[PDB]
RNA sequence: ACCUUACCUGGCCUUGACAUGCUGAGAACUUUCCAGAGAUGGAUUGGUGCCUUCGGGAACUCAGACACAGGUGCUGCAUGGCUGUCGUCAGCUCGUGUCGUGAGAUGUUGGGUUAAGUCCCGUAACGAGCGCAACCCUUGUCCUUAGUUACCAGCACCUCGGGUGGGCACUCUAAGGAGACUGCCGGUGACAAACCGGAGGAAGGUGGGGAUGACGUCAAGUCAUCAUGGCCCUUACGGCCAGGGCUACACACGUGCUACAAUGGUCGGUACAAAGGGUUGCCAAGCCGCGAGGUGGAGCUAAUCCCAUAAAACCGAUCGUAGUCCGGAUCGCAGUCUGCAACUCGACUGCGUGAAGUCGGAAUCGCUAGUAAUCGUGAAUCAGAAUGUCACGGUGAAUACGUU
């Protein structure tokens, strides 16, 4: 039984396990509301479930580590999508059009020598 | 029971040393718990290159330290010591534990 | 740019109204990366809108947006001695962006207690054509139609 | 990088290493929790009797090749613009240009 | 424009470090200082012997010095009365005991450092730099030496103004990281000032 | 301020001179360079010439300037005014 | 702060703080003394040492005589080396041939195309070189190898802690590989180079970022990092010491930091990082103080222990537009720590005071996506001293019709 997905987002990673169940959801062994408190993180972590309309049928066990709250939510979504793909591997198109299977490669640009930030410069008075 | 810790400034020769220790241990009939690559240590420096005032003209350098771990089970022949001139040859720091 | 290579991004995720336009409005009211604060401000303003009366707050929102997007815009151009100001029709995408920018900027400077109250007042007043934003729109329209000679 | 500068920093290092332990117990006596005021005073006067140019705080480490007070690195012993010369030739083991 | 040291940027790719040992924070600086001092001393004493590469290895509490030279007979003469004296001396400098072996460099004229040695010596002997640089390029390119470049900068001759003159032959790709460019710099201390000599030599590409 | 672990800080030679100067009462100033030394409560009523960087300035010590240091009564910069 | 240190005031040495050469006399050291601001000088219990061809000698110490040493003194327009700048701009040349009496030209011009002198097609030019691109590091997906100090899917116990037995599934760490090549399809195109779209894929059109700086330019910067030609001082332009200065202050300019508040200030409750440093070191648990901190000594030569609590964000309560529960400068009092020593002239802590400041004239700067904006963390230098420098993550926008 079960299915395993590995999601990754913004220096954060997530291990997700899908089993037969009734949508229990548990992240780091605590409830979804206790983890993502009143924001769109619930929406983003649930998106593939309702798009595939299998929110009620799967029991989910998640362990996430690294990054910030939004990055962790993105990791959960990515892992969930990959595990859902491997479960019933015929709806790759359905997620593909939604852009969930693609892994976002954006990362924090490094600081450069002589500059303040990665791109900001000092003021440049010419006189 | 004995454990080996290996330290070097580059990966080629540390890999060679791990391979030779492992193959000697396999030949001598003992068991080996697989080599473990410990995370490398990277220490960086940023140095000015002009002899005088040019602050934005810098140049960056780095030193990496690579660490490997071996350990053996069921030992009866002790010639890993006997290769004291050969297990470490040029630039490998080797630490032995549970001798 | 010269190369004409810019590609538009797709990040648009209204959580609990499922309305595509409110996410962009919250992006406009956001300052310094604090999505949650702007989120709260907009939702509080919409709660005030829905509790003043019977109108659907979202519907009042797009009614105000329609009643505030300009139709024509004035573009300056120096002709060799004087800078004239031609009129030109506004692209469909630029209308909503201009509308939101004006609405937020004018709600910034009203002077009630909280920013949510300022925004709610602006939506109520501009929903029939009485706010500062609507009269700015009228100023732009008259300025554009007073230069109809060039137009082309 | 006068030769006199290097000579007198060498003198300072020799003389600070000369005692190097009397200072230790004298500081221990002064900072001891329960040591009586008289022992505190005797330790203070004895420690102040020592030559002024004998404390570790007066040592300003310099380039061991040129004696440049500035741009010193303690991982190596070299200053700013001898380290680059040594590192370009490949003399310094482990040092390479890095980008990350 | 200012270039980058070709030996420096090719470390870990085609080139190798002169000193190969591992140390920790206890004694890294001591070993580095010892290596620099012994290299300076060895290059200072036996200049007559044409020595270019001096590699240092440090196994546990021991040192091995390998010297690249074009005159094995001079350093090791009539059974080597000098190699043993040098061994005791270098053991006096270094803390650890020292082991020495001499590895001669075939084709001395193909080594960049030796070419720089010769050009600087000729410029000391008031030889016209025209002829010296031409002959160096010719002797190098006659055998092997798939590319070469020589540059001489300073008060050439005795002119009361300093210029740079350089001669090139073959192909010398400096922006290619696979090229095993051998580079050398040296100073000639003449009667009017210093003259700098730079030599690039390109052997060929490396794959695998 | 110095910690209270060691109450005062006083130089050995200056302290010795001060303690000598009480057998016969205040008659002559004590010449010194030690600006770092704090005035003790029991050298009041005696005159000390402290170094300045060019000469020694004489200071007559009274009870109200006890907890300070000698260098606090010798200005090392002049600044007679821009205008 | 002293030292750095190169400057000033005063005290003091002349083969000298340092090198070699000569001679004579002795070991080095250890002695808890006195005078002096110190430099220094005079006293000073102890063994006068080692190797002996027993003729003496080595190292080390002291005194004399000269050759000398010494100089952060001048010249960067006498130089080497190193660096900025145009500019990461796409250019700069050469060999042979040909054209012109010659300087020169051709190649390198022309139609397209490209990030590109990138490529195709023509062409009295045929080739080559340095540049461009590739090779290099890192990040984005997958596979093998390995599972400790890292991990916990399945099993057993569990004080309910990966804590234990154990597992090689996973995350992760680090070596080797696969992958992306306009590869496949449609259309345009001189059925060429190439361009516009599409499918598949983690990634699509040099995927993102970095290192990489052509011939030369500015007699650009550096003689003070170093090296060095010539000139200059040698009872001082050399050397040693103690105080002071580099921190001055009617003013003007450059770069930042903190604010002028309600997308905010205080109090309580709670969640999630990356990277890095530690044996002349980090410095816990317990205890004592409102606090900086003090005692204590566990663990760690470190994926093990320590630095070490991330903050903004979320929830609750209060303030209700006031020079204020905003802002924090300034000053008074009392302390802690480092250090021989915090007066000139250190960093922090407590109590009190509470300034200018209501979004800033003419003018002017940065930024095109994980970017700007904003929030915190670490290291180098370092006894102590960062609003600077160099790195690291969290949240996360607006806009680009177009080249007038
Ligand atoms: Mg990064
Ligand atoms: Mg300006
Ligand atoms: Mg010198
Ligand atoms: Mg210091
Ligand atoms: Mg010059
Ligand atoms: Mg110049
Ligand atoms: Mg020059
Ligand atoms: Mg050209
Ligand atoms: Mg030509
Ligand atoms: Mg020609
Ligand atoms: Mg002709
Ligand atoms: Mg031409
Ligand atoms: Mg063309
Ligand atoms: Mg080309
Ligand atoms: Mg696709
Ligand atoms: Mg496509
Ligand atoms: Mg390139
Ligand atoms: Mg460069
Ligand atoms: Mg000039
Ligand atoms: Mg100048
Ligand atoms: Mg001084
Ligand atoms: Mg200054
Ligand atoms: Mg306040
Ligand atoms: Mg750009
Ligand atoms: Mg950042």
């Amino acid at each position: 039984t079960q299915n395993y997905g590995t999601g990754r987002r913004k220096t954060a990673t997530a291990r997700v396990f899908l089993r037969p169940g009734t949508g229990k959801i548990s992240i780091n062994n605590r409830g979804l509301d206790q983890f993502f408190g009143r924001e769109t993180a619930r929406m983003v972590v649930r998106q593939p479930l309702e798009l595939t309309e299998t929110v009620e049928k799967f029991d989910i066990f998640v362990t996430v580590v690294g990054g910030g709250v939004s990055g962790q939510a993105g990791a959960i979504r990515h892992g969930i999508t990959r595990a859902l793909i491997e479960y019933d591997e015929t709806l790759r198109s359905s997620l593909r059009k939604a852009g969930y299977v693609t892994r976002d490669a954006r990362e924090v640009e490094r600081k450069k020598v002589g500059l303040r930030k990665a791109r900001k410069r000092p003021q440049y008075s010419k006189r | 029971q004995i454990r080996i810790r290996l330290k070097a400034f580059d990966h080629r020769l540390i890999d060679q040393s791990t391979q030779e220790i492992v193959e000697t241990a396999k030949r001598t009939g003992a068991q080996v718990r697989g080599p473990i690559p410990l995370p490398t240590r990277k220490e960086r420096f940023t140095v000015l290159i002009s002899p005088h005032v040019n602050k934005d003209a810098r140049d960056q350098y780095e030193i990496r330290t690579h660490k490997r771990v071996l350990d053996i089970v069921q030992p009866t022949d002790k010639t890993v010591d006997a290769l004291m001139k050969l297990d470490l040859a040029a630039g490998v720091e080797v630490q032995i534990s549970l001798g | 740019p010269r190369r004409r290579v810019a590609a538009k991004r797709e990040v648009l995720a209204d959580p609990k109204y499922g309305s595509q336009i409110l996410a962009k409005f919250m992006n406009h009211v956001m300052e310094s990366g604090k999505k949650a604060v702007a989120e709260r401000i907009v939702y509080g303003a919409l709660d005030k809108v829905k509790e003043r009366g019977k109108a659907d707050p979202l519907e009042t929102f797009e009614k105000a947006l329609d009643a505030i997007a300009p139709l024509v815009e004035v573009k300056s151009r120096r002709v060799g001695g004087a800078t004239y100001q031609v009129p030109v029709e506004v692209r469909p995408s630029r209308r909503n962006a201009l509308a939101m920018r004006w609405l937020v900027d004018f709600a910034r400077k009203r002077g009630e207690k909280s920013m949510a109250l300022r925004l709610a007042g602006e939506l109520l007043d501009a929903a029939e054509g009485k706010g500062a934003a609507v009269k700015k729109r009228e100023d732009v329209h008259r300025m554009a139609e007073a230069n109809k000679a060039f137009s082309h | 990088a006068k030769e006199s500068m290097k000579n007198r920093e060498l003198k300072r290092q020799l003389t600070v290493a000369k005692y190097a332990k009397k200072r230790a117990e004298l500081k221990a006596i002064i900072a001891n929790p329960n040591s009586s005021a008289e022992e505190r005073w005797n330790a203070q006067v004895a420690l102040q009797k020592q030559p002024r140019d004998a404390s570790a705080s007066r040592l300003r480490n310099r380039c061991r090749l040129t004696g440049r007070p500035h741009g010193f690195y303690r991982k190596f012993g070299l200053s700013r613009n001898k380290l680059r010369e040594a590192a370009m030739r490949g003399d310094v083991p482990g040092l390479v240009k890095a980008s990350w | 424009g200012q270039k980058v040291h070709p030996n420096g940027i090719r470390l870990g790719i085609v080139k190798e470090h002169t000193s190969v040992w591992y140390a920790d924070r206890k004694n890294y600086a001591d070993y580095l200082f010892a290596d620099l001092k012994v290299r300076e001393y060895l290059q200072d004493k036996l200049k007559s012997a044409s020595v270019s590469r001096i590699d240092i290895h440090r196994p546990a509490q021991t040192a091995r010095i390998t010297i690249h030279t074009a005159r094995p007979g001079i350093v090791i003469g009539k059974k080597g009365e000098d190699v043993e004296k040098l061994r005791q001396d270098l053991t006096k400098q270094m803390g650890v005991p020292v082991h020495i072996n001499i590895e001669e460099i075939r084709k001395p004229e193909l080594d960049a450092m030796l070419v720089a040695q010769s050009v600087a010596q000729q410029l000391e002997r008031r030889v016209m730099f025209r002829r010296a640089m031409k002959r160096a390029v010719q002797n190098a390119m006659r055998i092997g030496a798939k590319g070469i470049k020589i540059q001489v900068s300073g008060r050439l001759g005795g002119a009361e103004i300093a210029r740079t003159e350089w001669y090139r032959e073959g192909r010398v790709p400096l922006h290619t990281l696979r090229a095993d460019i051998d580079y050398a710099t040296y100073e000639a201390h003449t009667t009017y000032g210093v003259i700098g000599v730079k030599v690039w030599i390109f052997k060929g590409e490396v794959i695998g | 301020p110095r910690s209270l672990k060691k109450g005062p800080f006083i130089d050995l030679h200056l302290l010795k001179k001060v303690e000598v100067a009480v057998e016969k009462n205040d008659r002559k100033p004590i010449k010194t360079w030690s600006r770092r030394s704090m005035i003790l409560p029991h050298m009041v009523g005696l005159t000390i010439a402290v170094h300045n960087g060019r000469q020694h300035v004489p200071v007559l010590v009274n009870e109200d300037m006890v907890g300070h240091k000698l260098g606090e009564f010798a200005a090392t910069r002049t600044y007679r005014g821009h205008a």
